[PDB]
RNA sequence: UCGGCCGAUCGAAAGGGAGUCGGGUUCAGAUCCCCGAAUCCGGAGUGGCGGAGAUGGGCGCCGCGAGGCGUCCAGUGCGGUAACGCGACCGAUCCCGGAGAAGCCGGCGGGAGCCCCGGGGAGAGUUCUCUUUUCUUUGUGAAGGGCAGGGCGCCCUGGAAUGGGUUCGCCCCGAGAGAGGGGCCCGUGCCUUGGAAAGCGUCGCGGUUCCGGCGGCGUCCGGUGAGCUCUCGCUGGCCCUUGAAAAUCCGGGGGAGAGGGUGUAAAUCUCGCGCCGGGCCGUACCCAUAUCCGCAGCAGGUCUCCAAGGUGAACAGCCUCUGGCAU
RNA sequence: CGCGGCCGGCGCCUAGCAGCCGACUUAGAACUGGUGCGGACCAGGGGAAUCCGACUGUUUAAUUAAAACAAAGCAUCGCGA
């Protein structure tokens, strides 16, 4: 696994042709979106909830947006 | 404080071997595990790796000597005698 | 407490048969087979004892798949001797030269007279 | 007396530049407060020109004598003097110690000392410093 | 032109030998099945995408400046005094070196697992009296990133007798001590991605004759040590004993060559990501007071790994817990 | 003035104190039991001599473990390919 540090490494991440799907974890404390590349699963830890939601309106379409709750 | 009277190194054979055959091997036995001071960097840190095999260990200078001792009085005179008809053989 | 068994069939304490204890998220210890400690490389002068700064220390196999700049240093004999036996040799190198310059144009002087 | 002077050959004795040779530009030998130890600004050559002969032709030769350069500041414990000096005239005021603190100016002064270096490689002169030391 | 493995071949399921772990699942198989996380080797001719190489100066001009045009010249990376560092970092035949690759024993130190102690939970046991009690249980794999910790016979400054530093022991120093500042290696420890979604403990609710069902809560904080067992490291001792080899992999020296004429460029790339493949054989179970040999369900024989509490010097003997059994 | 922080006029633990935490171990004393206390377990009988072999080691698997063999030490012999 990789852990992806900021917002904008994760958008392009997502936006690969191996990119399989993006699950959304929410926990207590962070809300971690994980895409599922080829090689890796790619974890971007979000901390507040706005950013979060608002990451989650940003995603591509055609990408699977399983969430985990 | 003084441990054995006579015996020293060979203390550890115990009664064993006999008094004149351990008074025999104790001599050999402090110069084989003696520290000699090295010919080459002056430090008293050559000592015998194996038998005839002397290594210091601060120049890693490896020397072949003695079985017991760094060098035998028979190699000694061989070198002198060597040097001699050395500088006899040429003028 | 709880006791441990071999997961291979090779059920000898040899050299290639070496585990270390490891926790699970199930919360159970499990030997994990552990790989043989590396050795960096020794100099190539062959005198001073020291393995090389720098490099690596892996078992020969796995240098296969490193990167260069992980196997080297960045200098003349870097990666496989070390920097003071390089310094000597830079010296030596060039203190030889120079004698043997002083000893030709000694013997040139030195041939001046019949 | 003192003998490590501008314009003289020296070894380079550690770093990268292990075994080039290299020529004094500015010696220091006192300190500055930053590098208190005795050290010396040194224009020396990474890449020595390569060996050409007479069955080579005109654009090989060119090529073959391309020099890559570089400038230092050493420690006098790093570098071995030797009794050779070449009178190559750097420009200082593109060589000086302030150089290290901008790569562009970096650039300039590697560049001005290989231009240097290599018109005094050409016309067959101090042809000890251009060759590659053997160790 | 270069080219000696100077000799076929066989020889180890305990030697050498790249790279798989966690959870679930069966009546019987799982490191092999399923789920999820990786990883090694090999291939890509028509070159898969990026990144690197690698894209800067000089002079004439135009242009208010900035910036645009022409020409010429470079450009097989860069940083640090150094140890060495950074994501790549052209290069053949040849040469050199390293790893593989090394005994036994001693004493220390680091880390883990286990044991022990003090609390916080959850569930049990006792309650004739006492006991804020006794018992059980109270996770985080590989592989990455970061940080501790351990080690260094690594570097720089400097020059030490009124010698000093220092170990359990030693031992070390003008061939550079002490001190100050750095560098490297290991990092199995901690945090983090993996990760809680899983696992476990409890309390419940539904049923698909036999649900990886659904749900609530929890999965916490500390302290100790000549403790035991593994492991890592340091430093010694012993030898008329000096404790494999080879596959295989790597680094360096050298520079034969190759690449382009200033182009949104070339040769090249041990850097990031992407694409494809990994065939053959073994794999159940016993491994012994009943699955083996001894004519047999034979008090014999048959190579190993793990290893709790009390007492105690103790892997002793005696009692007990987990697990097992029926003499 | 970043009831808190940068420098300083601002003072003598210098026979060293204050608080907190922590293992086991040793020595000494009192009291005490029907003199019993390494309470089970674990766990050398000792001395004076004589013979042989120096010792440690090995040996007749299935009647002999010995004084037998071996051993270091000592001595002799052959041999320059
Ligand atoms: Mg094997
Ligand atoms: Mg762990
Ligand atoms: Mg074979
Ligand atoms: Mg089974
Ligand atoms: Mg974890
Ligand atoms: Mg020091
Ligand atoms: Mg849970
Ligand atoms: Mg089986
Ligand atoms: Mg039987
Ligand atoms: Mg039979
Ligand atoms: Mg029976
Ligand atoms: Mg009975
Ligand atoms: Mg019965
Ligand atoms: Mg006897
Ligand atoms: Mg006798
Ligand atoms: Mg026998
Ligand atoms: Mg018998
Ligand atoms: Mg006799
Ligand atoms: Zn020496
Ligand atoms: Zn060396």
């Amino acid at each position: 696994p990789r852990k992806i540090e900021e917002i904008k490494d994760f958008l392009l991440t997502a936006r690969r042709k191996d990119a399989k799907s993006v699950k959304i974890k929410k926990n207590k404390d962070n809300v971690k979106f994980k895409v599922r590349c080829s090689r890796y699963l790619y974890t971007l830890v979000i901390t507040d909830k706005e950013k979060a939601e608002k990451l989650k309106q940003s995603l591509p379409p055609g990408l699977a947006v399983k969430e985990l709750k | 404080a003084k441990r054995t009277k006579k015996v020293g190194i060979v203390g550890k054979y115990g009664t064993r071997y006999g008094a004149s055959l351990r008074k025999m091997v104790k001599k050999i036995e402090i110069s084989q595990h003696a520290k000699y001071t090295c010919s080459f960097c002056g430090k008293t840190k050559m000592k015998r790796r194996a038998v005839g095999i002397w290594h210091c260990g601060s120049c890693m200078k490896t020397v072949a000597g003695g079985a017991w001792t760094y060098n035998t009085t028979s190699a000694v005179t061989v070198k002198s005698a060597i040097r001699r008809l050395k500088e006899l053989k040429d003028q | 407490v709880q006791r441990l068994t071999y997961r291979r069939r090779l059920s000898y304490n040899t050299a290639s048969n070496k585990t270390r204890l490891s926790r699970t998220p199930g919360n159970r210890i499990v030997y994990l087979y552990t790989k043989k400690v590396g050795k960096a490389p020794k100099s190539a002068c062959g005198v001073c004892p020291g393995r090389l700064r720098g490099v690596r220390a892996v078992r020969p196999k796995v240098l296969m798949r490193l990167s260069k700049t992980k196997k080297h240093v960045s200098r003349a004999y870097g990666g496989s001797m070390c920097a003071k036996c390089v310094r000597d040799r830079i010296k030596r190198a060039f203190l030889i030269e120079e004698q043997k310059i002083v000893v030709k144009v000694l013997k040139a002087q030195a041939q001046s007279q019949k | 007396g003192k003998f490590m002077k501008p314009g003289k050959v020296v070894l380079v004795l550690a770093g990268r530049y292990s075994g080039r040779k290299a020529v004094i530009v500015k010696n220091i030998d006192d300190g500055t407060s930053d590098r208190p130890y005795s050290h010396a600004l040194v224009a020396g050559i990474d890449r020595y020109p390569r060996k050409v002969t007479a069955a080579m032709g005109k654009k090989k030769i060119a090529k073959r004598s391309k020099i890559k350069s570089f400038v230092k500041v050493y420690n006098y414990n790093h570098l071995m003097p030797t009794r050779y000096s070449v009178d190559i005239p750097l420009d200082k005021t593109v060589v000086n110690k302030d150089v290290f603190r901008d790569p562009a100016l970096k650039r300039k002064a590697r560049r001005e000392a290989k231009v240097k270096f290599e018109e005094r490689y050409k016309t067959g002169k101090n042809k000890w410093f251009f060759q590659k030391l053997r160790f």
